């Protein structure tokens, strides 16, 4: 079974560095070439880098957003690959895939001639300066303007936590029909928020309870927010 | 150096549709592209190399054509399985690069999205900060444009937005736009509103309130 699986990606504070691994199996990893994509949350695949096989001398490459920043080692010996990340900035944060590359046609040589055939798990990197904390939850109450035609709207907004995640429920799970949970943005502060929100009947307002349960565990936080009409 | 274009971003389509996915190169690269599949929370599998051959393993339904700076990805007789994101990739030239992706999407037929706004609570103006909420509910398609306006003034920057996946049952999408100023900044203002523009309405829908009420 050919298998690549990373490792070794946390919280790192900018300016630091991070040593990002990836483990190979099932095949010999010094006769491919080996590379390094990236992909920030909720965006698309970047080419990082690239280390090439035994036959060329183990020679690497990198895109020019990290040349002079990030650095391949190989140790076939025991079949791993570091990508070594310094002075990471905030834009470096994404899940990091190692990926083996194949050659097709390889009588015509080392050219353009090259696919990627096996992606690993990925391991996420985070590049920040914000400390854990926990959020603060506020209720996005029902009103006037928060009704269509018999429909209400009614929420809670978590805000100002790090890091990920938090989890939400409504009244500890009774209420699941028309629970839109989003996913959370980041602040220009470092810190998360998101929303969670529900669509009720607007004749079930004050006769209906609607509690909000919310919890970060990082810093093992747990409100129940009560969400009252306006 | 070079730079892929993949259109369109978003596709929509049912069971035993056949899609076309077009990835364009800003300069010719002979047949140097690959197509790799991509579904939310895993990590991209391998698909087509050298613009039409197939990884082995791959179903026969998957097929691609193009040379020089135009290449097709085509899925015929859709299954429930391909629905995800495909991505191009050149290995003609360093450094090499990827296509910006695009979606497979479940069509259905067009919702127009129920559209709420939420003041800040008194609580969140007792530390600082007051956060104006506008949601739009359960729309289909997804393309959808927010405007926040205070005072009349466009607002540009000063909000995040996230949109949540598209439903497993009814297949439409949900929109949260959160508008934050610093209490100084929020008493300073009466009028706040979101207006949305989406394929669905007769015409734009503005949710406004007043500072007061």
């Amino acid at each position: 079974e050919v298998q690549l699986v990373e490792s070794g990606g946390g919280i790192v504070q900018p300016g630091g560095s991070l040593r990002v691994s990836c483990a190979a199996s099932g095949f010999s990893l010094s006769d491919h070439y080996m590379d390094w994509v990236r992909q920030a949350p909720g965006r698309g695949l970047e080419w990082v880098g690239r280390s090439r096989n035994k036959e060329n001398s183990f020679t690497t490459e990198f895109a020019a957003s990290v040349r002079r920043r990030f650095t391949i080692s190989r140790d076939d010996s025991n079949s791993l690959l570091h990508l070594q990340m310094n002075n990471l900035k905030s834009e470096d944060t994404a899940v990091y895939f190692c990926a083996r590359v194949g050659y097709y046609d390889l009588w015509s040589g080392y050219s353009g001639n090259w696919y990627i055939d096996v992606w690993g798990r990925g391991t996420l990197v985070i590049v920040s300066s914000a400390s854990t904390k926990g959020p603060s939850v506020f209720p996005l109450a029902p009103s006037s303007k928060s009704t269509s035609g018999g429909t209400a709207a009614l929420g809670c907004l978590v805000k100002d936590y790090f890091p990920e995640p938090v989890t939400v429920s409504w009244n500890s799970g009774v209420l699941t029909s028309g629970v839109h949970t989003f996913p959370a943005v980041l602040q220009s502060s470092g810190l998360y928020s998101l929303s969670s929100v529900v669509t009720v009947p607007s004749s079930s307002l004050g006769t209906q309870t609607y509690i909000c349960n919310v919890n970060h565990k990082p810093s093992n936080t747990k409100v129940d927010k009560k969400v009252e009409p306006k | 150096d070079i730079q892929m274009t993949q259109s369109p971003s978003s596709l929509s389509a049912s069971l035993g549709d056949s899609v076309t996915i077009t990835c364009r190169a800003s300069q010719t690269m002979s047949n140097f592209l690959n197509w790799y599949q991509q579904k939310p929370g895993k990590a991209p599998k391998f698909l087509i190399y050298a613009a039409s051959r197939l990884q082995s393993g791959v179903p026969s339904r998957f097929s691609g054509s193009g040379s020089g700076t135009q290449f097709t990805l085509t899925i015929s007789n859709l299954q429930p399985e391909d629905f995800a994101t495909y991505y191009c990739q050149q290995s003609f030239l360093f450094p090499y690069t990827f296509g910006g992706g695009t979606k497979v999407e479940v069509e259905r037929t067009v919702a127009a999205p129920s559209v709420f706004i939420f003041p800040p609570s008194d609580e969140q103006l007792k530390s600082g900060t007051a956060s104006v909420v506008c949601l739009l509910n359960n729309f289909y398609p997804r393309e959808a444009k927010v405007q926040w306006k205070v005072d009349n003034a466009l607002q540009s920057g000063n909000s995040q937005e996230s949109v949540t996946e598209q439903d497993s049952k009814d297949s439409t999408y949900s929109l949260s736009s959160t508008l934050t100023l610093s209490k100084a900044d929020y008493e300073k203002h009466k009028v706040y509103a979101c207006e949305v523009t989406h394929q669905g309405l007769s015409s734009p829908v503005t949710k406004s309130f007043n500072r007061g009420e």
